[PDB]
């Protein structure tokens, strides 16, 4: 929920290959379609990165600091 | 003008120079100057300041000589590209083959004024697309002062893209090479600063493969002579061990290049579209994330 | 016995005066930098539980100030005579102590005259006998590094290896103290023979100049090959020259360390007072 | 001087290669005869810049200051 709700979680550990392996294949495929060009089994470092962790942190911050609720349809 | 901020990372710069057409070039990070490196094309120096407190020697060159590539940085966020071009464009074409999109610039700006030579840097599109192609997605905007150390002819020129004049150090002793004079100017400094220093050398693999040729020829010269009925097997043994050593070295180099390619392919990707769809797929079934701080 | 200066050159010239030709003692500055075939290490302090059969040389040091001789003999006499040629007067001792008790093997050390004359032959005139530099010797027999302490009654073992012993020596540097000006040296074989061997194995390729001519009715322009490898030959040449020059340096420092300068000083000063040219500038 | 005449000097600097070059040849040779076997008219300047030469001069002033080696030293 992008309305500053439960943004205080440790997403870097929440989003792991185990929580990823808890998804159906026809959803994991759609997921890796949004992954970098390391698309092609999973290369465990794919979800343990400096840029991925800083990404998740700039995400939860990007939600708490300023809400990106449906107000966010500015262009 | 307006360019994109970049992460200071030797892999990013190596792939940048590859994206500049200059293939036979490389930037390794130096941790201590004492360990020597073969044929360094030129060094690059980086300051930082965490608590600002700053708001960023009279050895300048006064004569209006623009024969060397010096250009005042007018394009913001172009620090890194300016420094790299500053260390490359003042070297010998004999020693290195620079990319045609680089040599076109170096021969285009013969004797130009720096205050618009840096503008010539800013105007080249195939350079701005390559430099901007490596910015992190958090460059959604709408530190790291670079200083380049390169000699032209026995004179160690400290090129500062923000200062109006290039600083020369003029070190010449026929007993020592210029890399010996570079360390004497490294009288640095020490409080909380996250400085960093890199070295621009040529691609190590080009010096390795040549050694694999000059070795594998002797590997191929195995003169087994028969008198129809001295013993230097240990020689082929030692040089074969050398061949294996340089093989593992080269494999380590290509592994470093692949690693930089991975870090670059992940540094560029914008994970937002990935995270949302991910979370909604968990909150569809596995709503309960009990990893709250 | 007499105290000696702790200096790798002094020990090199000591072993040279002991007949051990293919030997040298260099000081190690970092454990990471590898050295080829170290025969054994020596450990020195300046400010201060493992295991019968004592067939190996662990002679208890009974003679004071014999620390250096004890360490060198401790690292050498537990090596292979096949690998190195020790002086006949040394190998005679090595075979003279077959299974002897250590507590009196050091007395056999004390009785050897060519050891007191050669070891005492390098003492400064200031050897007037009437916390310290304790020596600890590290030498392997078969994959097991025995820490030999001449003052402790038993030799300490540290373990084996994994074939993936010089690697095992660094594993023993997990020691914390707490203040100490310790120092560590390494006993290697004479570098110059391993240099000259490379000068042969190089000068054969220097001699293999296959000049083939395609001017009459892999092989290409390879002048740069003989050029670069010739530069390598010159590099190892300068290495060897530097080594023999180091030997000359040790000979000079040894010839000055032994000399007693007092008789020289008296004659010098009296020769100044002969024409009354005193030191009326320097004082205090 | 057996016990105490001008013993408070800095001899290590008093005895330098220059004061040696201020002596007649037929005395300088007598001097090098008391030098080590590195004897073989020039002077190898490091011959008088040594740790052992300085320690010699210092143990010399000690041998003079701490306890005189006057003819008293016949305790043997």
């Amino acid at each position: 929920t992008p309305d500053s709700i439960l943004a205080s979680t440790n997403l870097r550990a929440l989003l792991n290959k185990q929580t990823f392996s808890l998804l159906p294949p026809l959803y994991q495929y759609n997921l890796i379609q949004l992954l970098p060009s390391v698309d092609r089994r999973l290369s465990a470092s794919c979800l343990n990165n400096e840029f991925f962790a800083r990404a998740c942190l700039e995400w939860r911050e990007r939600l708490s600091e300023g809400e990106f609720t449906p107000e966010n349809q500015l262009k | 003008d307006g360019w994109l901020e970049l992460e200071s990372d030797p892999g990013l710069f190596t792939l940048l120079l590859k994206d500049f057409g200059c293939h036979d070039v490389q930037v390794e990070e130096v941790y201590d100057l004492q360990k020597p490196i073969e044929s360094p094309y030129g060094f690059i120096f980086l300051f930082r300041w965490i608590e600002e407190r700053r708001a960023r020697i009279f050895v300048k060159d006064e004569e209006a000589i623009s024969s060397i590539f010096f250009a005042q940085q007018v394009v913001p966020n172009s620090c890194a590209t300016h420094a790299l071009l500053s260390v490359l464009l003042n070297c010998n074409e004999n020693n290195l083959q620079l990319g045609d999109t680089l040599s076109r610039l170096k021969t285009h700006t013969k004797g130009m004024s720096p205050e618009n030579k840096g503008l010539a840097i800013g105007n080249t599109p195939e350079l701005a697309c390559a430099h901007n192609s490596h910015a992190m997605p958090q460059a959604r905007r709408r530190a790291f002062h670079f200083v380049s150390f390169v000699p032209i002819n026995g004179q160690l020129f400290e090129l500062d893209g923000l200062k109006p004049y290039p600083m020369n150090h003029g070190g010449w002793e026929d007993s020592e090479d210029w890399t010996d004079k570079f360390r004497r100017v490294m009288a640095e400094r020490e409080q909380d600063i996250r400085f960093n220093l890199m070295a621009v050398v040529p691609d190590r693999r080009i010096a390795i493969t040549h050694k694999l040729k000059m070795l594998r020829t002797n590997q191929a010269i195995v003169s087994g002579t028969l008198q129809k009925l001295r013993d230097l097997q240990s020689l082929l043994k030692n040089l074969d061990t050398e061949i294996a050593i340089n093989e593992q070295h080269l494999a380590d180099e290509n592994d470093r290049r692949h690693m930089f390619k991975v870090d670059a392919s992940r540094r560029t990707h914008n994970y937002d579209k990935f995270i949302c769809t991910f979370l909604s797929m968990l909150a569809h079934q596995g709503v309960l994330g009990e990893l709250v701080s």
